[PDB]
């Protein structure tokens, strides 16, 4: 169909190569990102495919800044390249203001770039979905962005495999009042409801936003919700 | 056919037959002949006639005191690869007062005319040219070809008809060696009447030679000066 | 269906039951009726049901019955499908999906498409043999369809089939369960309220699967449980999710 | 089918990068398996040295690279591509050496790697590179580290890994190998490559029809084994 | 193929894509800017429609581009987002050349002539967003204006698009009100054709985005309205639909 | 075969600038003389509606006190073509002084001409004549898309250029005065072409050595209608 | 057909029978032959001729890139000759910036590498032609490298391109190149390639050595076969 | 070779796109301008004014110099192109020549700009032609008409658009030969085809003056409706 | 026309699936690798009567698999 080209429409006005994206989307490893009352958690899968991917080699979540992480799903090098990027604007935004730039900003700065990669006849867009947590002026942020160039508000979402059963986990086992840990106990709960396998420290990883500071989770404290907890 | 639409394409025969339909583009062009002595170095070309009321197109051109050209194929690639080598001997007398030498002149155009036959959407040069030079180091007669080949030849025929032209001058090689500029030129004059029909033959009409030598400057000699030539030369019987 | 099934006697059934009218004010009758709405909506129904009462007979063809790997047979499918139904006495024929055979087709094979809408366009202009003959037009998402058939000469109007609403939905779903063992202490007004934007046919399907949920424990009676599960299997709208939902197309 | 795989920057309908799966397969080149293993003080290399014909120099014909005077790189893949790939390679190693001052960590070389391979992933400009590299280095007092680059523009550090003719055997060697408690000594780590080599391949290995890259942290020089070395690591293997 | 690339015709000279643009636009959630004197009016319904949706701005749909300048989105969402930045940054240059506020004609023939342009060039998608303008200026002050991807603008008292654009616009002027309709019974109005385009009964307050214009101290203000506001006006209209009953 | 110049048939022609030949038949009909009196030049306006301007289609120009010319084709590219030939004219008297040969003019319009697949658009479709004088010579030449051109004695191009052309060759001859080639031309124009002469639709202009000035005919028909 | 249609993408089996095109025209061109001696670099060459119109010695495919690195090509001549210019080039580049002879290594590996680029670009195509490049650095050794279409570089004690590469090869592995001398290597050559085909089916042809040995000064000139033509005389004895 | 293209010809030679852009010409609205004695008059039809959409914004009629005016019929958004163009064209005439703009340059300035942007790939041509009035030829009105094929021509009264099959027809039943008399009668005689041609439904005859010396003159509907009404007296005669 | 065409079939056979009269007692059995695809109009209660999923064996099916056969 109207898919091996990304700069013309359809006949109903449908973009199809830009929902082959996301059908790329969520067909990548399950993320869940929720907001609690105070912190912002995002819990990703990290199993190994075999005993030689180094499990504490490399990570998914990443810091932006040091009140900024962000995960995603869909396959990894394009998610590496938004990463750079995002990092060299919040870098920028810092010299340009002498601010630590907020979520809100950030988060459309990489919706802009997503956009950018949107057009013309001989590129493709990202085949990702991002999830970016965040705190700006002691408020936590949970925003989602995806290949379209768009972006939502969410205090809590999923992606990946299984993900609608995310969507109906978190509409029923949630309310905005979580504390901490009872959020992070909520999302390792939907990450095992979306997932298929055994799950531990090295099968998981997450990252927790609070307003003092962002910081992913050690394997061992992803497993100590992960195991001997729920 | 799948894989003839552009030179960046190959065939699965190991060849590019856009540079082939090239080759043929050329042969499109009438007949032209090229051949050289100890003495001098002459080309001359089937000016073909439009009408009876209309010039009969130039087929020789002249763009150096020592250098000559004849054509066959699109008249607009030849003449402004014309132009090119109008650049490069002006460029080289300025450099050091030299007049280019023949051998890396044709050197430079085969060079030029491989980019096209290697890049996208840019058409290789459908012409075939005969290049008369006298230099330092000998007379000199090359052909060049939109497959950016470029060869050296003693005697030479391209563009159509040119078969019988191509085995008259394979058999009067064995003279044009120590021939004189009057042998070389007639005999030149002969083998162009070898590729017309019966009933075509040598006039000031469809003949235009071009003459570079040790002793003169290379100059084309159309109309009048043809006359000359062809007067005394034997006529074709039946 | 009720505002257009009067439409749609009025169009069809006033010309075949009453043609001394339209000799007495001399016009010619109305050909056509082409039908329009999302899949589902009954125009099949209502064109059937339209045939039963006028007694005049169903001849159905599918657009995409039409197109055929051939050229020269789309015409030939169409003219003898028109020498059928005026051998076959006072008719209507119904050709579903219509619009399979007429769409964008500037675009540029195709040839055969041209030559199978232009046929159908002539047998119709023509008002071939047209003593009690009528035609009948289904497309779904009538923005597809092109205006080449619906020119004034030729086929005469649009009957618009918009998803049921609550009273519909009442309706259908009285219709469909009239047959199937219920139980008192149903409330089949909240199953309705419960639906929103049914298609119509998505309600013969919640129909279908209250009693499948009957079945497979083998109950033959069904309760109002049965099918408040029975329409959560008939959402399946539920799969759209971020994409798309609320992003571009939102 | 046809279609979402003829040009590089289109998704499929299941959102499936076509090419990249298809540059995959070229990663084959039946002929080597460079075989990488992680041993407590060691990193070690060895690829299968195939040689068509015997008037080839023996030493052109390698397949093992440097970029570091504490960085060894090992190829899978078409030559020319991966001549390609690793003079890019020294491209960057050269100018993160002049401008950091000093030179490239092997996780940000197979960063930067992985990074171009994905550039030209993303960008129908240019084909992706048809080959896989794998590299060895150190790290300070922190360890020796095994990295594996795809053209996909995907990179991963392992206890060990091979991309080669025999895939899932050699993994599931290596795996079985790693997955019993075991110490790793330099010689140990190159007798489970060898072995590794040896039994998925089932040839009398003689010793040019193999070459061998390590790095160790005592001597933190990449080196390639020489014959004598490696055939002495054979007849231990073989006793 | 004609309509694969941007810069064919047809034979009959229609552009279908800048067509398909505005089928596109048919999609979008429902937007009208009422007929109003003495203010300014853009209710636009957010049609995001999830619990888990947070609504953070608590405006999605109405862009403020200056505090007598604003406007609506109806298309696609990239590309709306960075067409009303580059409308702040049109505005912006304006302002920071002149010192004066921008016209509502000048700005909004600016932004359609850079659509336009990018529409007819090669190798480049049109822009799927209509959208309308709320503003006021020097010239001629409280003015509404309509834009469509092909780079056509128009002025409009009251309009709409999105979801049921046909009925909606078809029900304005069936119940066309001028002259004394000031900004209130704009509100009542706008209340009234998002009930009838919209399925929902009781229509709720999160669905529903509203923004206004009005001339405050020769200074303008714009506003975009919270829940309680949003919950009088829809329960007014209720209780004004159970009054139009009691007739009965 | 279709996409453009740079596509070769198996022939070798290319298959895009036949079609500029072809461009140039359907344009109206043109016509010169080249006599050692003066160099003459014939054009047909086909004039939609005599509510407009006869001499609003600028069918036969001057490019300049020596120079004239006319074209048939697509048209409106050829007023750019004769742009090309003026700055030519132009540039070039300005800068040397020495007049422009007609062939060196032809040869400047051919340069334009070889820019749609030589560098880095599509021929022109049209074709023109132009007569000139000189201090050497009074010339007519011919100018075809494809950058090749041509010295005429009588020339004919357009729409019905072949049976225009077979008279005019049969009227010719090389010692003609030219008045008596100006009346054949008109006679043929009107026997063949379209109808009796008329000043809403049939264009001269004549150039001669020693005139720089009124190279064209204008308000001075009426003595051929007449005695024509 | 498939995919197989440009060589910037991966056909199907992912080699991509684009290259391999590439090759298979330079399968279509003569054999051209180069063997390293004990102490020097040799090439040997045959060549078609067009007719008795040709001029002799023309368009001969020996080529020189640098005073001392030699050049023998096969596959399209008119690419040989563009890809001699940019050796050429590269030669002249490493000459004025490092101040001293560019080891062929060096240069070999970046004629590749011109070649590789130019495989992947969607706009250009892979050159039809292979090439053998030999040198000799009188402080350290000889050296010789052959690079095919794809842009793979390799040395060889005796290599061979053309329409004959394996039986040339055949022929070349029974030769003591492991010590022999260059003197009676250039009869060897021209005696082998007599061997595979002189004139069976192909009327006549020229055949062109090039040399650079230390013996030679190791620079690169073209034998002075002139010189009581015992190689033309020991080819033309392979009759039996 | 079939069209589809703008850079192509069929084997007939004419350019088919051109011919695409026309028949969108031919899609639009009427527009009938003419040349009196000494002054141009202009009135577009088919203002078909919605309720809401008031008529005054979308601007039928646009004057853009010191001294010129019109639209252009079609698709608007090149409409509003070329009348940014137009302004920006003659106020930098005026400002850098050495005497002001005057009809001929402008309109040979707009159909160079339409013959430029068709005259490449991926350039869509504007599908809009338009009728120019101007007061300076030495102080004398004329018209113009251009078309997107980038053509001008002068007239002394052309149509184009919807009625351009009929409207010109009826000037050519009419167009007095007789230098028009009492400009006002040139005014009624296009005022009757203006209104005729859409319905003669007297509220859509958007009439623009000037009289070779006068700036933009402007006729309000009751005023126009004074000449239609002087129309309609002179077509009751018949009695 | 092979796009449309595969359109015009799937709708066709939705025809034939929701059109077969009553009183007869067909079968239309449905097989699939992936069934992440497949429009949710198969899916539709009225057509969909069970959903069986089909897996690569386990042990304990293995065990039953390799028993039976050998
Ligand atoms: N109002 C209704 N009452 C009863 N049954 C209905 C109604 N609407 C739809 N249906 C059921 O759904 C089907 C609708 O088919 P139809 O609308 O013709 O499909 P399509 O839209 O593909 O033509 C009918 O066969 C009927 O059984």
């Amino acid at each position: 169909g109207y898919s091996f080209s990304l700069t013309t429409f359809s006949p109903s006005g449908k973009l199809v190569q830009i929902e082959y994206a996301l059908a790329a989307v969520a067909g990548g490893a399950p993320s869940v990102g929720i907001k609690a009352a105070n912190g912002v958690v995002l819990a990703t899968e990290k199993k190994q495919k075999s005993i030689l991917y180094d499990e504490r080699s490399v990570h998914k979540v990443e810091p932006i800044t040091k009140h900024i992480g962000l995960v995603y799903s869909g396959m990894g090098p394009d998610y590496r390249v938004l990463v750079h990027r995002a990092r060299k604007l919040a870098q920028q935004y810092y010299l340009v203001y002498q601010e630590p730039i907020p979520t809100a900003q950030l988060v459309q700065r990489v919706a802009s770039v997503m956009q950018e990669y949107t057009q013309s006849g001989g590129v493709r867009p990202f085949g990702v979905s991002l999830l970016i947590c965040g705190w700006n002026e002691g408020r936590p942020y949970l925003f989602q962005s995806d290949p379209s160039g768009a972006y939502f508000a969410w205090k809590a979402t999923a992606h990946g495999k299984n993900y609608v059963n995310g969507k109906t986990f978190l509409e029923k086992r949630y309310n905005e009042d979580l504390e901490l840990e009872d959020a992070i106990h909520t999302a390792i709960l939907t990450l095992k409801e979306s997932f298929e396998g055994q799950m531990t420290e090295d099968n998981i990883e997450v990252g927790i936003c609070n307003e003092a500071g962002f910081r992913r989770l050690t394997p061992t404290e992803v497993k100590d919700y992960l195991a001997a907890i729920a | 056919n799948q894989y003839d639409n552009d030179v960046t394409v190959w065939s699965p025969q190991g060849r590019i037959h856009q540079i082939e339909y090239a080759m043929e583009a050329v042969k499109q062009g009438s007949a032209t002949v090229g051949l050289k002595s100890k003495t001098h170095a002459v080309l001359v070309a089937l000016k073909r006639a439009q009408s009876e009321l209309a010039a009969h197109q130039k087929k020789i051109l002249h763009v150096d005191n020592h250098i000559g050209i004849s054509i066959a194929g699109l008249t607009a690639d030849a003449r402004l690869l014309c132009n090119f080598m109008r650049q490069e001997c002006l460029d080289s007398r300025f450099v050091f007062d030299r007049p280019l030498p023949v051998s890396r002149l044709v050197s430079l155009i085969g060079s030029k005319t491989q980019i096209p036959t290697q890049r996208y959407g840019r058409r290789p040069y459908g012409v075939g040219l005969l290049i008369a030079g006298y230099d330092d180091m000998g007379p000199h007669i090359f052909q060049t070809c939109p497959s950016a080949n470029y060869f050296d030849c003693r005697a030479m025929s391209i563009g159509a008809r040119s078969q019988s032209a191509r085995t008259y001058l394979e058999r009067h090689m064995s003279e044009f060696m120590e021939c004189n500029l009057n042998e070389l030129v007639k005999h030149g004059l002969r083998a162009l009447r070898e590729t017309l029909p019966a009933e075509q033959d040598l006039t000031t009409k469809n003949v235009s030679i071009g003459i570079v030598g040790k002793d003169l400057e290379f100059t084309i000699y159309d109309d009048d000066d043809v006359s000359p030539f062809l007067e005394g030369l034997e006529e074709r019987p039946q | 269906l009720d505002k257009q099934i009067k439409e749609i006697k009025e169009v069809i059934e006033l010309p075949v039951k009453h043609p001394e009218l339209f000799e007495a004010l001399g016009i010619a009758q109305p050909k056509g009726v082409l039908l329009y709405g999302p899949p589902g909506t009954g125009k099949t129904l209502l064109a059937r049901a339209v045939a039963h009462h006028t007694d005049c007979t169903f001849i159905r063809v599918s657009g995409s019955e039409l197109v055929q790997k051939f050229i020269g047979e789309g015409a030939r499918m169409v003219r003898e499908l028109f020498v059928m139904a005026r051998e076959h006495a006072p008719s209507i024929i119904f050709m579903d999906e219509i619009d399979s055979i007429g769409s964008s087709r500037l675009e540029g094979g195709d040839s055969e498409v041209q030559r199978t809408m232009l046929e159908l366009l002539n047998q119709l202009d023509g008002f071939e043999a047209t003593k009690n003959i009528k035609v009948i037009m289904a497309t779904n998402r009538i923005d597809i369809l092109d205006s080449a058939l619906l020119r004034p000469g030729r086929i005469d109007r649009k009957i618009e089939f918009p998803p049921p609403n609550e009273e519909a939905r009442l309706d259908i779903l009285k219709i469909h369960s009239r047959k199937m063992n219920l139980t008192r202490g149903i409330n089949l007004r909240k199953i309705a309220e419960l639906m929103p934007g049914a298609s119509g046919a998505e309600v013969k399907g919640v129909c279908t699967e209250a009693g499948m949920y009957a079945l497979r424990e083998r109950r033959v009676h069904v309760t109002q449980e049965d099918f408040e599960m029975a329409v959560a299997k008939v959402m399946q709208k539920d799969s759209e999710k971020n994409m798309s939902i609320k992003k571009l197309w939102k | 089918s046809a279609g979402f795989d003829r040009h590089i920057t289109i998704f499929s309908p299941e959102g499936r990068l076509y090419q990249v799966e298809y540059a995959f397969k070229a990663i084959n080149q039946g002929g080597l398996t460079s075989v990488a293993v992680r041993g407590k003080d060691c990193a070690v290399i060895v690829t299968q040295k195939k040689v068509p014909d015997k008037l080839l120099d023996s030493s052109t014909v390698t397949h093992l690279f440097k970029i570091t005077e504490n960085i060894g790189c090992v190829m899978t893949g078409m030559t020319a591509d991966s001549r390609s790939q690793v003079q890019r390679a020294r491209y960057e190693a050269a100018n993160w050496k002049y401008k950091y001052g000093y030179e490239i960590p092997v996780d940000m070389l197979c960063k930067r790697i992985a990074d171009i391979s994905q550039v030209y992933t993303q960008n129908a400009e240019m084909r992706p590179l048809g080959c896989c590299m794998i590299l060895i280095g150190i790290d300070e007092e922190q360890g020796p580290q095994v990295y594996k680059c795809d053209p996909a523009g995907y990179y991963c550090g392992f206890k060990a890994t091979a991309a080669g003719v025999k895939q899932t055997e050699s993994t599931s060697f290596l795996e079985k190998k790693v997955k019993k408690k075991f110490d790793w000594t330099f010689e140990q780590t190159v007798e489970t490559a060898i072995t590794c080599l040896s039994t998925v391949l089932s040839i009398d290995f003689k010793p040019s029809e193999i070459e061998v890259g390590v790095v160790t942290v005592e001597n933190p020089k990449f080196r390639i084994l020489t014959e004598a070395e490696i055939d002495a690591h054979l007849v231990a293997l073989a006793e | 193929r004609y309509d694969s690339r941007t810069t064919i015709f047809s034979p009959e000279g229609r552009l279908y894509q800048v067509e398909y643009a505005m089928e596109a636009i048919g999609h979008a959630g429902t937007c009208l800017g009422i007929l109003a004197n003495d203010g300014v009016l853009l209710a636009a319904e957010r049609r995001n429609i999830h619990k888990l949706l947070d609504e953070v701005f608590f405006s999605e749909k109405i862009y403020k581009l200056n505090e007598d300048m604003a406007c609506s989105v109806a298309g696609i969402t990239s590309d709306a987002n960075v067409l009303t930045n580059e409308l702040r940054l049109i505005a912006q240059r304006y302002l920071l050349q002149y010192q004066e506020p921008i016209p509502c004609e000048q700005l909004v023939t600016a932004l359609c002539d850079i659509k336009q342009a990018y529409t007819q060039f090669g190798g480049k998608r049109p822009f799927g967003v209509s959208l309308l303008y709320i503003g006021w200026d020097k010239h001629y002050g409280f003015q509404l204006y309509q834009s469509d991807p092909s780079g056509n603008y128009g002025g409009w008292k009251a309009t709409c698009i999105g979801n049921n654009s046909a009925a909606a616009v078809s029900m304005l002027k069936q119940d066309y009100k001028e002259g004394e309709m000031t900004l209130k019974s704009a509100l009542a109005l706008a209340i009234k054709v998002l009930n009838k385009t919209m399925d929902v009964s009781k229509l709720s307050a999160e669905k529903v985005e509203i923004a206004t214009l009005t001339r405050e101290n020769g200074k303008t203000v714009i506003r975009v309205l919270k829940q309680k506001e949003v919950e009088q006006l829809i329960k007014k209209h209720e209780e004004e639909e159970a009054k139009a009953e009691r007739e009965k | 075969y279709d996409r453009g110049v740079n596509t070769f048939s198996p022939e070798g022609r290319l298959f895009q600038v036949e079609y500029a030949i072809e461009a140039i038949k359907l344009g109206s009909t043109a016509i010169g003389i080249q006599t050692s009196e003066g160099v003459c030049l014939a054009v047909e306006k086909r004039i939609t509606s005599p509510l407009m301007e006869p001499s609003s289609i600028e069918k036969i120009v001057e490019i300049d006190a020596h120079i004239g010319c006319a074209m048939s084709g697509l048209i409106a590219d050829a007023k750019t073509l004769i742009d090309k030939a003026r700055v030519e004219t132009q540039n070039h008297w300005f800068t040397y002084n020495e007049t422009m040969t007609v062939e060196s003019v032809t040869q400047a319009v051919s340069n334009l001409a070889l820019q749609f697949g030589e560098e880095d658009s599509r021929p022109f479709g049209v074709a023109l004549l132009f007569g000139g004088v000189d201090e050497k010579g009074p010339q007519l030449f011919h100018m075809d898309p494809s950058g090749t051109f041509v010295q005429c004695d009588a020339r004919a191009i357009g729409s019905a250029s072949e049976g225009a052309q077979s008279s005019l060759q049969e009227v010719y001859h090389k010692s003609m005065t030219l008045k008596e080639a100006i009346k054949s031309s008109l006679i043929i124009l009107k026997q063949v072409m379209e109808e009796k002469l008329n000043a809403t639709n049939i264009e001269l202009a004549t150039v001669q050595p020693g005139q720089n000035f009124h190279m064209f005919t204008k308000e001075e028909l009426e003595e051929v209608i007449k005695d024509i | 057909t498939g995919y197989d249609l440009s060589a910037s993408t991966f056909s199907p089996d992912g080699r991509v029978f684009q290259v391999e095109y590439a090759m298979k025209a330079v399968e279509n061109s003569s054999t051209a032959i180069g063997i390293r001696c004990k102490d020097g670099v040799v090439f040997g060459v045959e060549k078609l001729v067009l007719s008795k119109l040709y001029e002799e010695g023309s368009n001969k495919r020996l080529f020189n890139v640098d005073r001392h690195v030699g050049m023998a090509v096969a596959g399209l001549l008119a690419d040989a000759r563009s890809l001699a210019d940019i050796a050429r080039e590269e030669a002249s580049n490493f000459r004025s910036n490092f101040g001293y002879n560019i080891p062929l290594k060096h240069l070999a590996d970046r004629v590749a590498m011109y070649v590789h680029a130019y495989t992947l670009y969607s706009a250009v195509r892979p050159f039809g032609c292979s090439f053998m490049l030999g040198s000799y650095s009188v402080n350290d050794g000889a050296q010789l490298y052959m690079i095919d279409p794809s842009g793979v570089s390799y040395g060889y004690w005796g290599c061979a391109i053309g329409k004959a590469r394996q039986a040339a090869k055949t022929e070349i592995e029974k030769l003591q190149m492991k010590e022999m001398t260059c003197r009676d290597i250039v009869k060897e050559v021209a005696k082998i390639i007599y061997i595979v085909h002189d004139e069976v089916k192909d009327k006549a042809f020229e055949l062109e050595l090039s040399w650079v040995g230390e013996l030679t000064n190791g620079r690169h000139e073209i034998v002075p076969k002139d010189i009581r033509e015992e190689a033309e005389k020991y080819a033309k004895e392979s009759l039996k | 070779s079939y069209d589809r293209a703008i850079t192509v010809f069929s084997p007939d030679g004419h350019l088919f796109q051109v011919e695409y852009a026309q028949e969108a010409v031919k899609k639009g609205s009427t527009a009938v301008g003419v040349r009196g004695r000494d002054i141009v008059v202009l009135g577009v039809e088919k203002k078909s004014v919605a309720k809401l959409q008031d008529e005054r914004t979308v601007r039928k009629i646009c004057a853009l110099d010191d001294n010129v005016c019109m639209a252009f019929a079609g698709l608007t958004a090149d409409a509003r192109i070329v009348i940014n163009r137009a302004r920006v064209e003659c106020q930098s005439h005026r400002l850098t020549v050495e005497d002001p703009v005057t009809v001929e340059y402008i309109t040979r300035y707009i159909a160079s700009l339409k013959q430029r942007y068709t005259q490449s790939n991926g350039r869509r041509p504007f599908g809009i032609s338009a009728l120019i009035v101007g007061f300076d030829f030495d102080g004398t009105p004329r018209l113009y008409q251009t078309d997107p094929s980038g053509t001008y021509h002068a007239w002394k009264a052309n149509a184009i658009g919807r009625g351009a099959k009929s409207v010109r027809e009826f000037l050519e039943k009419n167009y007095t030969d007789e230098a028009i008399e009492t400009d006002d009668l040139t005014i009624k005689l296009v005022i009757k085809a203006l209104l005729e041609v859409v319905q003669s439904g007297g509220k859509n005859i958007e009439l623009a003056v000037m009289r070779r010396d006068q700036s933009l003159k402007i006729l309000n509907p009751e005023e126009i409706e004074k000449y239609v009404a002087e129309i309609e007296k002179e077509k009751e005669e018949n009695e | 026309g092979a796009d449309r065409e595969v359109q015009r079939i799937l709708l066709e056979l939705l025809n034939q699936m929701d059109g077969f009269d009553q009183n007869v007692n067909v079968k239309v059995i449905m097989a699939t690798n992936r069934a992440d695809t497949l429009d949710p109009a198969l899916l539709r209660p009225g057509r969909l009567d069970r959903k069986i999923e089909f897996p690569l064996p386990d042990r304990r099916q293995k065990r039953l698999i390799f028993s039976t056969i050998t």
